[PDB]
RNA sequence: AAAACUUUCAGCAACGGAUCUCUUGGCUCUCGCAUCGAUGAAGAACGCAGCGAAAUGCGAUACGUAAUGUGAAUUGCAGAAUUCCGUGAAUCAUCGAAUCUUUGAACGCACAUUGCGCCUUUGGGUUCUACCAAAGGCAUGCCUGUUUGAGUGUCAUU
RNA sequence: CAGAUCUUGGUGGAAGUAGCAAAUAUUCAAAUGAGAACUUUGAAGACUGAAGUGGGGAAAGGUUCCAUGUGAACAGCAGUU
RNA sequence: GUAGAGAUUCUGACGUGCAAAUCGAUCUUCAAAUUUGGGUAUAGGGGCGAAAGACUAAUCGAACCAUCUAGUAGCUGGUUCC
RNA sequence: UUUCAAUGGCCCGUCUUGAAACACGGACCAAGGAGUCUAGCAUCUAUGCGAGUGUUUGGGUGAAAAACCCAUCCGCGAAA
RNA sequence: UUGACCUCAAAUCAGGUAGGACUACGCGCUGAACUUAAGCAUAUCAAUAAGCGCAGGAAAAGAAAAUAACCAUGAUUCCCUCAGUAACGGCGAGUGAAGCGGGAAAAGCUCAAAUUUGAAAUCUGGCAACAUUUCUUUUGUUGUCCGAGUUGUAAUUUCAAGAAGCUGCUUUGAGUGUAGACGAUCGGUCUAAGUUCCUUGGAACAGGACGUCAGAGAGGGUGAGAACCCCGUCUUUGGUCGAUUGGAUAUGCCAUAUAAAGCGCUUUCGAAGAGUCGAGUUGUUUGGGAAUGCAGCUCUAAAUGGGUGGUAAAUUUCAUCUAAAGCUAAAUAUUGGCGAGAGACCGAUAGCGAACAAGUAGAGUGAUCGAAAGAUGAAAAGAACUUUGAAAAGAGAGUUAAAUAGUACGUGAAAUUGCUGAAAGGGAAGCAUUGGAAAUCAGUCUUA
């Protein structure tokens, strides 16, 4: 909610930023088996649970 | 032997009937795709085999040493007969003489090309040629797990005293060396298959 | 690229300055970065943090070596500059401690110690 | 065959030290023969390449052509070659990598450290 | 159920016994470490031998008194009757067992034999070189490691 | 009783991912070794790259510093360079000097509160009795010793 | 291996079928666009009717906020939103 | 009698539903043994119960989780080439 | 090989006295999927020795978990 | 009133130490039920799983209050054997050791009980010196003050003896340098021979010639099966140049042996562990049976005494050991961790749950639960360009050995599906026998 704890703003800032797609200069690494994110978060369809 | 608690590591408990299922266990929870699906059986996947392997199997088998001194002595007594050596594979057609016995010059070598030029002179380089043209690539998984080529087998070399002989000849393909104190029946009847050709040396022949 | 033994012939507070020089380089590379560098500035803002490593590792040096001297020869001195092997090692018995033998066993080996010896054919 | 029991010849373990091995490794991995003139110079059979080399293809599509070692890419286990390109569909141009043990050296790049290597190989310059 | 020619079972297997199994496929192994080990010893022992001097003793039963075996050490009375001071017994390698006794002179005249022949085979390096003292070799040149059981067997 | 429709067969195209080959993986046996922690472990949190979310590494000295070895890279792009009459490239190896945020046995008291304190020293500024900052500390049981005590415990002096 | 309401995976006939029918309700012109029953603007017509379909907060969510852009996928029709 | 709290009847709708208990109409109660938020205590042969074996996370005549456990089976089903 | 004609031909697996059954299981297809292993015992067979027999608990040896060699015990048998 | 001592406190007192994790193996504690008994309650499962505490590289046990009944053996541990035995069992299901013997390994000892009494000879700590180092990180010696200590620290003794005496021989450092030699040790470094021709291919690593090396014809890599292209492999249990250690030596120096010790006979004495042994009883255990261990409670010795001699008790002999205090390597174990080597193992629905970004994604308030998923090609050379479309794309072209390899990528099966061709079909289809029709095909001959 409004009311947030200092913890809980940490970890929703964490959780955030790794959900955010790849960048594409990493595709082209010779050798590179990622091809996208197998860890996006979408706010309606999985919660965080913290 | 497969792992001890390959296939049981899971929970899984039979759901009953009136569920319009096997009544095989299954795993509970939710979530993932494991979910629902049946466990613990060899009718099942990621389910342990029937009857796992385990390792207090009889791996080695126990022979009366007078049986094994009787096989060898049948196996020595093969390999001066020179019809079963022709039939076990060894081109020995043009050999001097079988059982071959060699100068005892031939223990103090030191040169694998002397060691060739020997076995060249005596006319028992035809079978080392026919390992080398043998030399083949496994067929099957056996070349997944350490046993890449398969070859036929040449010359058995008998010493009595090793004074180089054995680092002379035991890069030659094919060619196996052994103590005439030591005799081996994996080595003097290859295969279950008598008749393996020998080559003795003087010393070696003389302790026989 | 600043070298370390160059770095190792200089005072504490030349090292000092030099330190707060760097941060200032590091701190003007990095409001480039925001505002749109390029690849050279870039380059330098790794290499000037690496020299701000370099830096703090030989102040660190001459500091615990001068620690080291002050307390050389002393009964006492501090954890972090004790031996740290294992904690076990550091709580078992000294060889000094663990060779004492009471007078009793002295004498049993001063006067019957182990004979070399050997028998004939 | 080897008599060592420190050795591997497990064809797992040798293939995982071949493509895990490190920056350090694969340099003495990637290594070429030099040309008979070079081999009866310094005595040396083979030695490891190296930037701004001169050597000759030996294999190949591209047997018999020559240039100088622009980059040896060791990552891929490819050395990079002028000259040796390849156009692509746009017009651009490909360097095209080659086998270290595909190639002979024709000229060495002599540093100190080269000499050093040599001289220290059981080999003169 | 029982049913067929043959004896009454008796595999006593209603224990969890799986999990205790011992299989000896370290057989080898464990050998081939006790030789390296019986190795190193000899070369780290040279050049007193190997195995300790062990006195002749009997069984103690019906069933295999007629019989001669090794014992664990000599007695103090047969080291007193051989000349032998208990203390210097065990540095020259004569182990010494207080826990034994001689019931009879037979056996005690076994042992003093044993020691005595053993007394005069040993060379005793002495504790300072070129100075001997007492018991002890004027000349050691010619020491090697010997087997006691070549030396002198429980016959 | 023609077409369509239904079914069978064949070719081709789909759907699907079986088969075959492989395998930096697993399983099993053997051999060698003894090495965590209040000098802050295992584990956790959060951060760190020119361009990164994860994995790997690391800790505000942050994909690392010193030192030693090797000897010219890294590479997806940019970028530099090291001349190639070297103290030196490298996501290299190795590693005996350091660093090591917030935690955690977790230690000032707490903790769905970046919450609440105390002690010593030092420093700061348009402001100096104020305010602020920095560094070093303050857990419990126990052991040897030290210092300060308590007692109508035992007594001398008187 | 043909069976075990067998295990996992893929796929059928049913079948272009059941169905997409509560919450009164939409209409016209223009713009936009390759494309408009559904977007935006304007005009009309209605609804919630102050114990609201209004304006806010608490718990819970965590960036869903805002602007800009948008090939699919998602919004059980459509989509320029 | 409204908000709120219930849940009688239609045995209405729906009954691969909007819904693993809902929707409609009717109906009970509505200033107190009232309705409720958050904090807090009681835990499985235990709690709690104006009592129905009710409730105790869609689980209750003994919850749920992991183990012992591959429990046991005179019973059912399957058991692979000529 | 396809198809037509004449003739015959119930749906398999299952438990059962009896199944085409209005008895059960089965929509289809691919891969997986059930008498194994060990400590014993009993008949029968093969092999080696034979009033004996069994090297492998250990030792020696072998550059090599193999093979080869060996002491003293011991197990079974030689008496009930 | 001062003091002394005892006891008890306090301090952010000086200096230390304990916790937590891992727990395969190790020492205990606690402790089931399923199950077997064709039911079941004793039994069994099982002195097991779970729970709890505490260690090490091993732990434990260990120098007899031990067996035996012999011609006696001689700490412990492990192995084989005793032996599925003696014994225990609703004497039912079932359970079940030990002595000897053979071997692996071997190593012994330390206190309490004594007057140093012509001398607390012992020890911690502070301070000050010197010294040493895996180490400026470690470890000490000397001096000196405070203290601990006579309610007992040293020397001396440990039952195997010993102590006091008595003469009479033999024996001796807890040393510290040096130098070189001889070993060991982890580690930097060095390593034989074709890429010579012809054919095939995109590529020669294939086939065919001609050769070479071999103490190296293990294995891997490289554009297809490479001893000779490359890393390696053998030489190697070594050369080398740097290191760390070991036991001797060759010496120098400090060593106060007035001392200390072994042995020898003694008309001698000879201290030896208590709410402990033991007894009864109650639980629990064992193969232990009128009790094998352990524990609770009650009663509680002794001094040639007290244990044990596997049928209760009383008496008498005979052996045997010496409890109630302590240490101790090796042989032994090792589903953990670290590092190696392999394999008649598995080969992506298999093998760990995980070959991959796997204890991940996801689920539950929680404890927990827990997947799926490998492969373009030698090299991205990942399709420039033109053309149709708003676009996704299509058709040309281009790359390649190949796009019948275009990332929805090796091979590409069956179910199921669309198109084409062929034929059949009046309320099932499929199937068997026999032949027609249509389609399709081979033998055979041809020649000898």
């Amino acid at each position: 909610p409004s009311h947030k704890s200092f913890r809980t703003k940490q970890k929703l800032a964490k959780a955030a930023r790794q959900n955010r797609p790849i960048p594409q200069w990493i595709r082209l690494r010779t050798g590179n088996t990622v091809h996208y994110n197998m860890k996006r978060r979408h706010w309606r369809r999985t919660k965080l649970n913290i | 032997a497969v792992s001890e608690k390959a296939g049981h590591q899971t929970s899984a408990e039979s759901w009953g009937t009136g569920r319009a299922l096997a009544r095989i266990p299954r795993v509970g929870g939710g979530g993932t795709h494991r979910s629902g699906q049946a466990a613990f059986g060899n009718m099942c996947r990621s389910g342990r085999m029937f009857a796992p392997t385990k390792t207090w199997r009889k791996w080695h088998v126990k022979v009366n040493q007078n049986e094994k001194r009787y096989a060898i002595a049948s196996a020595v007594a093969a390999s001066g007969v020179p019809s079963l050596l022709l039939a076990r594979g060894h081109r020995i057609e043009e050999i001097p003489e079988v059982p071959l016995v060699v100068d005892d010059a031939v223990q103090s070598f030191q040169k694998t090309k002397e060691a060739v030029a020997l076995l060249k002179e005596i006319k028992a380089y035809r079978d080392v040629i026919k390992v080398a043209n043998s030399r083949k690539l496994r067929a099957g998984k056996g070349k997944l797990r350490n046993r890449r080529h398969v070859q036929r087998r040449g010359p058995l070399v008998v010493f009595n005293e090793d004074t180089g002989i054995v680092k002379a000849f035991r890069n030659i393909p094919g060619v196996e060396i052994v103590n005439v104190r030591r005799l081996n029946l994996l080595q003097l009847a290859p295969g279950g298959h008598l008749g393996r050709f020998v080559i003795w040396t003087k010393s070696a022949f003389g302790l026989l | 690229a600043l070298k370390t033994f160059e770095l190792r012939k200089q005072s504490q507070e030349n090292l000092a300055e030099q330190l707060q020089e760097l941060r200032q380089e590091l701190a003007s590379l990095r409001v480039q970065k925001i505002a749109g560098g390029s690849g050279s500035k870039l380059s330098k803002i790794k290499t000037t943090r690496k020299d701000i490593a370099r830096i703090l590792t030989v102040i660190n040096e001459s500091n615990r070596l001068a620690a080291r001297e002050a307390y050389k020869n002393k009964k006492y001195i501090p954890l972090d500059l004790r031996q740290k092997k294992t904690r076990a090692i550091r709580r078992a018995l000294t060889p000094y401690e663990q060779s004492r033998k009471t007078l009793k066993q002295i004498k049993k080996e001063r006067y019957f110690p182990l004979r070399k010896y050997a028998l004939k054919a | 065959m080897k008599f060592s029991r420190d050795v591997t010849s497990s064809r797992r373990k040798q293939r995982k030290a071949h493509f895990g091995a490190p920056s350090s490794v694969r340099r003495v991995l990637m290594s070429a023969p030099l040309s008979k003139e070079l081999r009866e110079q310094y005595k040396i059979r083979s030695l490891p390449v190296r930037r701004d080399d001169q050597i000759t293809v030996i294999r190949g599509s591209n047997k018999g052509r020559e240039g100088k070692i622009t980059s040896v890419y060791r990552k891929k286990f490819l050395l990079l070659i002028e000259r040796v390109t390849r156009e692509k569909a746009n017009g651009a141009s490909a360097p095209v990598g080659i086998d270290a043990s595909k190639v002979v050296i024709t000229k060495l790049h002599l540093d100190k450290d080269r000499k050093d290597l040599i001289v220290r190989k059981g080999g003169k310059v | 159920a029982i049913h067929v020619k043959g004896q009454l079972p008796n595999a006593h297997f209603h224990k969890d016994w799986q999990r205790y199994v011992k299989t000896w496929f370290n057989q080898p192994g464990r050998k081939l470490r006790r030789r390296q080990a019986r190795q190193t010893k000899a070369a780290k022992i040279a050049p007193r031998p190997v195995e300790a001097i062990r006195p002749a003793v009997k069984p103690p039963t019906i069933r295999y008194n007629m019989k001669v075996r090794a014992g664990r050490g000599f007695t103090l009375e047969e080291l007193k009757a051989a000349g032998v001071s208990r203390r210097v017994a065990s540095t020259i390698g004569i182990p010494v067992d207080h826990r034994r006794r001689n019931r009879s002179e037979e056996s005690l005249q076994r042992n003093v034999e044993r020691i005595k022949v053993y007394l005069a085979h040993l060379i005793v390096f002495p504790r300072k070189a070129g100075q001997p003292k007492k018991g002890d070799a004027t000349d050691v040149s010619g020491a090697e490691q010997t087997d006691v059981a070549a030396v002198l067997p429980i016959t």
